[PDB]
């Protein structure tokens, strides 16, 4: 699709057998989602860095469908004010900024 | 809200 | 241009008679820039909201050039970890997400 930016670019995603919504965020390096139960291995990762750090669980090579596009990428799972699709997964779906 | 982000 | 997202989408901007760099950030509603001296009227605005609020100066209808596109929009001026072009100015330049 071509998504204009008059509203927040929120899309539907399928992850870990659940339907969720997340924000396509070109300002975020990484993808961070809350309340998903993923199978398979993880390691803790420290993110943010303002006021302290936030610890999340890093899952690598996670299958995820983003607005109909089935891809694979790292997903960080933990508390986040908004579910965020970062650049790491936007590259996978072939998402570009155009003007 | 306003949303840049690096680990 | 068409900008792929393997790296941070940092572009050159002209504002307040200065050349600066800023991040095209679809996760940000607003544009926030540090160390610019804009002429004309402003009002304080509280932004963020995590850990407290941050107070910035809101300047309306500011002429700004973003990657060669001369537009007009609100610019918040205050210390920010990275200069950010928000959706408010990405709409002005006709920037879309495409995949």
């Amino acid at each position: 699709p071509q998504i204009t930016l008059w509203q927040r670019p929120i899309v539907t995603i399928k992850i870990g057998g659940q339907l969720k919504e997340a924000l396509l965020n070109t300002g975020a390096d990484d993808t961070v989602l809350e309340e998903v139960n993923l199978p398979g291995r993880w390691k803790p990762k420290l993110i943010g860095g303002i006021g302290g750090f936030v610890k999340v669980r890093q899952y690598d090579q996670v299958p995820i469908e983003i607005c109909g596009h089935k891809v694979i990428g790292t997903v960080l799972v933990g508390p986040t004010p908004a579910n965020v699709i970062g650049r790491n997964l936007m590259t996978q779906i072939g998402c570009t900024l155009n003007f | 809200q306003n949303y840049p982000i690096v680990q």
